[PDB]
């Protein structure tokens, strides 16, 4: 690519990121800014792990 | 020389526990 600052748009340059999330088989690893809690036996409950 | 295995390198395919289960 030659680039040049006086090109149309379309032929400037675009900085590209591509993020892929992968899960293979481990037991964990990183993630969102959750909070967690504490936890209760013998209840319905709506949870999360 | 060569040899012989008879039942040999079966590993846990992963995690996951598990119990009797004639799994595939």
């Amino acid at each position: 690519y030659g680039f040049q600052p006086t090109n149309g748009v379309g032929y400037q340059p675009y900085r590209v990121v591509v993020l892929s999330f992968e899960l293979l088989h481990a037991p964990a690893t990183v993630c969102g800014p959750k909070k967690s809690t504490n936890l209760v036996k013998n209840k319905c409950v709506n949870f999360n792990f | 020389a060569y040899t012989n295995s008879f039942t040999r390198g079966v590993y846990y395919p992963d995690k996951v526990f598990r119990s009797s289960v004639l799994h595939s």
